[PDB]
């Protein structure tokens, strides 16, 4: 599997006016933990984060090209990108490499710029945009996160319960994986503030 | 998995981590990796698990037959050598078994390494498993045959600790025994990450 | 797949089974394997159904430009030279086979065979995977100088035989009789296929 | 190339309390892209104290359980006592390993009561290699049910939570709620639930409905 | 085989490498240098398949020098690392897959010293210390045992000789002499080659 | 992914499941598949989801532009033609097994265009992994000239048989009734599954999560 | 038997109140060719059992000679003990499984139905050792086409009168004729009940092609 | 290779071509594919000629021991059960096919098919690589209740058709008519093969 | 890797080997002994795939000791070399292909000293000196440059340290200490291990 060459899994999750994006922090070659502060959640606006996963070079390359097209958009436009626009952009970008695909499985989490409606979406490594309403995951340890999220998620959770849910989701979900973990980062995206939180994960 | 063992003034301490990973997935993470054969034998395990469990348990069966027949408490040489024959019979059949036989015989603390191929090695310092090399590095820089049991134990926890820190296939809790003159005694089954935070601050 | 054509005096008769199967389960149990290239030039498809379709359409395009530019109905030899060129130029990429048949003022009925990119006029030019089971019948029952009804009942018999034995062929049997009057499209329902020795 | 293994899916589950041992599995018997039967419970009552699960290649599940029970009556004949859970565990390790070179491709999870009336669950792998745990999932949906059972049963990654002993009812609602959490997402899980409870009183059987789609 | 190593303390970066360029059994050269002076304050450490190292890394060297001659100043080490990251990533899927593992140790007047890692798949990751080759498997746990964020450069060299003595004791390949350079606000300081 | 079609007296009607797997795991529960092509020409999507999306979206644009050009309704022959030339040019790599349907001045026409380019007009069809069950029931109960109600219940029987009888196709069925008058996207026609509730609340009071580092940014 | 030479198509099985009825068309193929058009793929084992088989046909005849040999050896004793359908099912499961264990697999997908003691058994055994009971079975592509029809109707009516079952089998076989490429309009229907095993056939399937004139 | 058998009232008729080819150049242009298993039981070989020969000889041995031990001519069903057993027991090692035919007091003429190790009585049981080209003809020209001359001219026609189309079949056509009187071995020279539509 | 070496002068055989038993990157043991004392006057030097060496060569050791206990005398070194040659050849095509390279250095009271070579295909060849492993590719030409049939054993050791110093300089693998034994009419003399 080329995808699990670096490992790492990122999920988002939707609340009551706030979507929280998580990620692990283990940049590792196959079995060798190399770094514990590798960035996977790249901001794309005041309230819009695009968490990527997979092979490292496609993480950073997709993030940087996307930030290219996004600064061109915001400059050439008069406006920050709406989350649905950003989703169609990233889907276009992964799909331009249809036969040489970036091994990145992004999930985009954020708010409407004007109305501040929560938004998420996950994509596959060729760009099948799959907007959802409860959550998304991505990366080498997707399954454990489907279990923990599908069991822990509930309709209309305010920010704090959201941080509890996504907290335990990432912790339990990565501890049962070898190629991920080494800490966890979490972002709550409210209407007015943005809280960054790292978590105490097993260091082994 | 990372498994090491060394011997010094006061016997032989064998430390093993406690994660067992089916490929990229962590099957169980408080596994007991050190099969206790006799009151004072000790054989660790590594690689494919079922080979170590079956062949090393069977090794305990041979040792028990010996101890009933000759009544003289089979030595470490016969132990590692006999397991060496169980492995050498099925050469190249795919058995993935890298293990170590710690003990205490008439000649003294006999530490042996028994490989899937038939490799058999006495020695002072060993470290097997997927993350063995790290344990080599952190053991050597900090090994000296005049270590007391305390400094020995801390040295083990540092070894298995960082060995599971840089490794992907290793973690959980660290088992670490102390094969004294009158037999082993389990010194600790310590959490790993808590150790790494005690070592990072 | 069992498409068949026959040459008789006033024109031709292009029978063809009506199944396209995907492996062991069929996808389409009715499929007209006779797509017109002009008013009076049909091509019987076979092989890669998508590939055969693309060839029939491109060939229809060139035959229509060449058709209007001369202001006279394009001779069948022209059509089988364009389908022959397009089947030969891509022979590593198309598993197609197109028994292109039709009528034209200058020569009358024709049935050109174009397997693999070659061009050979023939009396009866049967093709398709089921065609390997009816060589015996057609050789034993073909007599030159067939009246039209003899050609139609003949090809109906032959494709009937192929349908009973072959798994790649089943369904209904389409028949068209191309002559100076025009095309006479007919269909043979499964209740009308002439029954043969069934055991 | 003839392939002698096929993944007939269906997940099992086992939990150990202070005095019991539940075993549960879905009865969808999938293969490829179909559903053979929506009923083929993957728990097999071995004795009065031992309920063995089997997932994976269904044929080797049948053969392996048949061999186990035959070994139980061999043991009972030569020893005048049924095998405990300990003996059944070890014996199923040598059965699963004696074919080390063409495996039984069947994730067993033997749950039951040892001779001290206390819970015990021996999760296996296809080539032997057992252990005693307090809880375990296996099969297709093991990766979606395992972490949640760590959470609500192992209480890991919690703070300020009393590690209360596992009560039979709360273990029940854990079993059913987690199999629902799998039925939503796992393709191979669903169509039924066969929950067998083990106590000193015998073996009581309980079934549950799930998503069919 | 080839072993880089780099440590990043308060105000420097003490990179060290091995000095062997082998051919399948025989060390053809024991005075080879694997550290390519980018600019006044930027060392590039490249190891891996032969031909990729010299060609690639001299390409990067020439682009950086070109930048300084175009604009009168030098790339800040973050910029250089993300640049070489660009070329190695854009060449990752191209006609010419360069199989090089890097460490672009650097010190900026503003941001301070930083030691960028890079596997051959263009994965960039700032780290307080790194390694490569099989010798990483025997040294990184040693650096973990002895590293401290406030380590002094003398203590750095002492540590580094502990790592390298470990290679001479345990690692299987004959790696006799190691290059060692330091980088601070005063530029590059070609320190004394460690031998055994 | 089990999509089907049907043709009755007045117009066509397209079915679709609402699930999309990721190799063993049901990724989505409410993915749409009856996409948009023209104001009355809809295109269902089976196979590689990304390629059905991109293909049908491009062809959607060409039919919109064309539609403003000719000042007329788009004819489904055009849509199928551009779809199968686009699919054919790539030589089947773009595994997007569309089933395009619509209502022209000629009448209701339900084409089906496979990944290599082979299209075939026909009165009823069903693509996707659950094409077995859908083809089964459609074969068994189809009739020329059906009532739109009998068509709706019939197609729901079909895509339903795909839902229950297949693994990689589940969730809710979506049927879209197209007629000469216009299109009505009857989203989520039937919902076989009911498992939406539960009985175990899993809440952790704030503070049960061990947080190491923190920061807040006002906006 | 690593490769199939003369295979059959899908077999259909379906229970009903007081007996089991299965159908399997009389075709025997050789590749795409329909070489043998009058071979029967449904055996009578005794008054209470009757068996079916897709896949390789030669191995089906090996199981005919062996299996009928067993039931004849057992009838020889005249001790009143005859193999119920569960015994024959379990036996074929073991033979098929063991042959798999030697990697010499019998390339059959048999479907054993029987009726002993007023209880309609209906088994399944494929080449790899998979086995189970069910109210409705269909080997091969029958598990794709006829299987959804049978589980649909049995879902609508888990208890079926005999004739309703027979029409259900006829209509499933109609679908198999229309859509299964290795099929043929010539099938047997076996009915096992209180009275015994009755094998009707060769039957045929009326076919409709009104859609053939719909394309335009 | 195109061997064929037919069942008629008094007995059978086993036609067979007379070529065995090695790839694209023939090795033997005359080869009797009908080796007797008893006085009135012939087996038409095909496939691996060596394997078919070994099968015919072993089967002749067992059929002769069983023949004498009962002191009565072995029924054809017996013969096709021994050739069926030997073709099934070795099916991974023999590419053989043996349409074993003959006569016997208890049943009259029979033609059992034994391809792949199976046993199925049939009216006409054609086999061989050329047999895939005459299914059409035989299905169109077979009517039950054939007099012997109808069977002989029939199989001669059929194998003639297969010989004209197939490359694996050529030469002369052997015919034997097994009845209560005895075997009547006949040969069809290449100058006597009934000519069909040649183009 | 593993490097044997043997020289045969007027009245002795001075065999030397390396003392490393590696595992794919790491010297697990640096005091391992690759010379298996057959009898009073016969050393067996076995290198190659692990498991084959100890099992095979101890099999030969036990057969030789058995011979001496059966008949009160020992195998002459020609006999032992052709014996091990028999087992290795008869096992060459058998169920158990032992991949061992040997040198059975010996001294007989009558025939004098002789140094038998053996590749892993059971090819036997008496030689005045031999080698194995990749280090043979860097030493045998040295022995050719310095060997003389009348070499004295002191000169032998000097030569041997020239060869081994060549391995420490040029050969790629970390081979730190070498065993060295001599064999004369007085039996085996465990001489001082060469280190570096
Ligand atoms: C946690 C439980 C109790 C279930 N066992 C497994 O999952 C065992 C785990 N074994 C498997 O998945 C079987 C995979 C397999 C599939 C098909 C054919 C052959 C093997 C396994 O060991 N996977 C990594 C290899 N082995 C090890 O990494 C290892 C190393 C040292 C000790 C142990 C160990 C032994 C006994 C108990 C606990 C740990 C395992």
């Amino acid at each position: 599997s080329i995808m699990s060459y670096n490992g790492g899994a990122v999920m988002a999750m939707k609340g009551k006016n706030c979507v929280a994006i998580a990620a692990d922090r283990r940049f590792g070659i196959q079995a060798q933990m190399v770094t514990t502060d590798f960035q996977k959640i790249f901001p794309m606006g005041d309230r819009l984060y695009i968490g990527l996963a997979g092979l490292a070079t496609d993480v950073q390359t997709v993030a940087q090209r996307l930030k290219f097209r996004l600064n061109l958009y915001e400059l050439k436009e008069g406006r920050q990108i709406k989350p649905y626009t950003l989703m169609s952009m990233v889907a276009n970008l992964l799909y331009e490499k249809r036969f040489g695909p970036y091994y990145t499985e992004p999930v985009i989490a954020g708010l409407d710029p004007k109305t501040f409606k929560p938004f998420i979406c996950s994509l596959d490594l060729i760009g099948c945009p799959m907007v959802t309403d409860d959550f998304v995951v991505s990366g080498t340890c997707a399954e454990q996160m489907y279990g923990m999220c599908e069991s822990l998620w509930e309709p209309n959770m305010d920010p704090d319960h959201l941080f509890e849910t996504i907290s335990q989701a990432m912790l339990n979900a990565v501890d049962r994986d070898a190629v991920s973990g080494m800490g966890v980062i979490v972002h709550i995206i409210e209407k007015d503030k943005i809280t960054t939180r790292t978590l105490k994960a097993r260091m082994d | 998995t990372t498994t090491l063992a060394f011997k010094f003034q006061h016997g032989v301490i064998a430390a093993v981590d406690s994660r067992a990973s089916a490929g990229s997935y962590i099957s169980a993470l408080r596994v007991n990796k050190v099969i206790e054969i006799n009151p004072y034998l000790l054989g660790t395990m590594s690689g494919c698990a079922a080979d170590c469990q079956y062949w090393e348990r069977l090794l305990a069966k041979e040792c028990r037959l010996y101890y009933l027949r000759n009544g003289e408490r089979i030595s470490v040489s016969a132990a590692s050598k006999l397991l060496s024959n169980m492995m050498c019979q099925y050469r190249g059949m795919g058995l993935s078994m890298g293990s170590m036989i710690c003990g205490w015989d008439k000649k003294g603390p006999g530490l042996y390494y028994v490989d899937e191929h038939g490799t058999r090695l006495s020695g002072n310092m060993f470290s097997t498993g997927s993350g063995n090399t790290y344990a080599y590095g952190v053991m050597d820089s900090g090994y000296r045959p005049n270590l007391s049991p305390e400094e020995a134990y801390d040295l083990g926890r540092r070894a298995i600790a960082y060995a599971t820190h840089r490794d992907s296939y290793s973690g959980g809790v660290v088992n670490m025994y102390h094969m004294k003159e009158d037999g082993w005694v389990k010194v600790e089954s310590t959490d790993v990450s808590d150790l790494l935070h005690q070592y990072r601050e | 797949t069992t498409i068949m054509a026959v040459e008789f005096d006033g024109g031709v008769v292009m029978g063809s089974d009506s199944r396209v199967s995907a492996g062991e389960a069929v996808v389409n149990r009715v499929f007209d394997k006779l797509s017109p290239l002009h008013e009076r030039i049909y091509c019987a498809l076979s092989g890669s159904a998508a590939d055969a379709q693309a060839v029939a359409d491109m060939a229809a395009y060139q035959l229509e430009l060449h058709g209007i530019e001369l202001e006279e109905p394009p001779l069948v030899l022209a059509a089988a030279n364009v389908v022959r060129n397009i089947s030969y130029k891509y022979r590593e990429d198309l598993s197609a086979h197109l028994m292109v048949a039709g009528w034209d003022q200058r020569e009358g009925g024709q049935v050109y065979g174009t397997l693999g990119g070659m061009l050979t006029r023939q009396p009866f030019a049967i093709g398709g995977s089921g065609s390997t089971f009816i060589y015996g019948y057609v050789d034993a029952a073909y007599k030159p100088g067939m009246s039209p009804e003899e050609c139609r009942r003949f090809t109906t018999d032959a494709i009937a035989l192929a349908m009973s034995r072959d798994g790649s062929s089943g369904g209904v049997i389409y028949l068209v009789t191309i002559t100076a009057a025009g095309v006479d499209h007919r269909v043979i329902l499964g209740n009308e296929l002439p029954k043969f020795y069934d055991e | 190339r003839f392939s002698p293994y096929v993944f007939n899916g269906g997940t099992i589950l086992a939990i150990a309390g202070e005095d019991f041992a539940i075993v549960a599995s879905d009865t969808r018997l999938s293969e490829g892209f179909s559903i053979h039967t929506r009923d083929s419970p993957k728990c097999y009552k071995l004795t009065d104290k031992t309920v063995i699960g089997c997932s994976g290649f269904h044929g080797d599940c049948l053969t392996l359980t048949k061999i186990i029970e035959a070994r139980l009556k061999m043991y009972k004949h030569s020893n005048n006592k049924a095998m405990t859970t300990g003996a059944i565990a070890a014996m199923l390790s040598t059965i699963l390993y004696s074919r080390r070179f063409f495996p039984y491709y069947v994730y067993n999870i033997i749950g039951g009561l040892d001779e001290e009336g206390k819970g015990a669950v021996y999760s296996f792998d296809p080539v032997g290699s057992y252990q005693r745990d307090s809880f375990k999932a296996g099969g297709s949906a093991s990766a979606m049910l395992q972490p949640l059972l760590d959470n609500q049963v192992g209480f890991k990654n919690m703070q300020n939570v009393e590690h209360v002993p596992l009560s039979l009812d709360r273990a029940m609602r854990l079993v059913k709620d987690v199999f629902i959490s799998a039925a939503e997402r796992d393709v191979y899980t669903g169509d039924a639930l066969r929950i067998c409870i083990v106590t000193k009183e015998g073996i009581r059987e309980e079934t549950v409905s799930l998503r069919k789609d | 085989m080839e072993y880089l190593i780099g440590i990043q303390g308060p105000d420097y970066v003490l990179v060290a490498s091995d000095r062997v360029a082998a051919s399948n059994i025989v060390q053809m050269k024991d005075d080879h240098d694997k550290m390519f002076k980018m600019s006044e304050k930027i060392l590039l450490l490249c190891v891996g398949e032969a031909g990729d190292t010299v060609q690639f890394a001299e390409y990067i060297q020439k682009n950086v020098q070109l930048y300084k001659m175009r604009n009168g100043y030098e790339l800040s080490p973050t910029a250089a690392a993300n640049f070489t990251r660009r070329n190695l990533a854009d060449c990752l899927r191209s006609r010419t897959p360069y199989h090089v593992n890097l460490l672009l140790a650097g010190y900026d007047e503003h941001e301070g010293p930083a030691l960028y890692y890079m596997d051959y798949l263009a994965a960039l990751a700032k780290a307080p210390f790194a390694a490569h080759g099989y010798g990483a498997f025997l040294t990184l746990s040693i650096l973990d045992r002895y590293y401290t964020p406030t380590i002094s450069r003398e203590r750095a060299v002492e540590l580094l000789r502990k790592c390298l003595e470990e290679l001479q004791k345990r690692f299987i390949l004959n790696l006799p002499t190691f290059s060692v350079r330091i980088i601070d606000k005063n530029g590059i300081h070609d320190l004394d080659n460690i031998s055994f | 992914t089990t999509i089907a079609g049907l043709v009755f007296q007045d117009g066509v009607i397209l079915g679709a499941d609402t699930r999309a797997t990721n190799d063993s795991v049901v990724a989505d529960k409410s993915c749409e598949k009856i996409h948009f092509i023209a104001p009355k020409i809809y295109c269902c999507g089976a196979g590689v989801a990304a390629d059905a999306e991109m293909t049908t979206r491009m062809v959607a644009s060409k039919m919109e532009l064309h539609a403003l050009s000719t000042g007329r309704e788009p004819r489904v022959a055009t849509v199928t033609r551009i779809l199968r030339q686009t699919l054919f040019r790539y030589q089947g790599h773009v595994g997007a097994s569309l089933i395009v349907g619509g209502v022209d001045l000629t009448g209701p026409q339900l084409y089906g265009v496979h990944p290599h380019g082979s299209y075939s007009r026909l009165p009823f069809t069903a693509l996707g992994s659950g094409q077995d069950a859908a083809l089964a029931v459609l074969e068994d109960r189809f009739q020329p000239n059906m009532t739109l109600e009998a068509a709706q219940g019939l197609l729901v029987e079909a895509v339903t048989a795909g839902i229950l009888g297949d693994l990689g196709s589940g969730g809710n069925v979506d049927a879209c009734v197209i007629t000469k008058t216009g299109a009505k996207l009857l989203r989520t026609l039937s919902s076989p599954t009911e498992p939406v509730k539960r009985s175990g609340r899993y809440h952790f009071v704030p503070g049960t999560t061990a947080v190491l580092t923190q920061t807040v940014k006002p906006l | 038997t690593q490769n199939p030479m003369v295979t059959g198509t899908s077999v259909l099985g379906v229970k009903f109140e007081g007996g089991v009825v299965i159908a399997a068309d009389m075709l025997g193929s050789y590749g795409s060719l329909a070489r043998f058009r009058n071979i029967s793929r449904i055996m009578r084992v005794n008054n209470s059992t009757m068996l079916g088989a897709s896949g390789d046909y030669a191995d089906f005849q090996y199981l005919k000679q062996v299996l009928g040999q067993m039931v004849i050896d057992e009838e020889l004793l005249g001790d009143g003990h005859s193999y119920s359908p569960r015994a024959i099912h379990s036996w074929l499961t073991r033979a098929m499984y063991s042959r798999r264990s030697k990697m010499n697999p019998l390339w059959n997908t048999m479907v054993i139905g029987g009726y002993a003691d007023g209880e309609s058994f209906l088994g399944y055994v494929d080449m790899l050792g998979v086995a189970y009971e069910a109210p409705s079975l269909a080997t091969g592509y029958g598990a794709y086409l006829a299987q959804p029809l049978l589980r649909e109707v049995l879902e609508k009516q888990p208890v079926l009168s005999q004739t309703e079952a027979r029409d259900l089998v006829e209509r499933c076989m109609r679908v198999l004729y229309y859509r299964d490429a290795r099929s043929y309009n010539r099938f047997q229907i076996a009915t096992v009940t209180e009275k015994g095993v009755e094998i009707e056939g060769p039957l045929s399937t009326e076919t409709n092609w009104d859609i053939a004139h719909m394309i335009s």
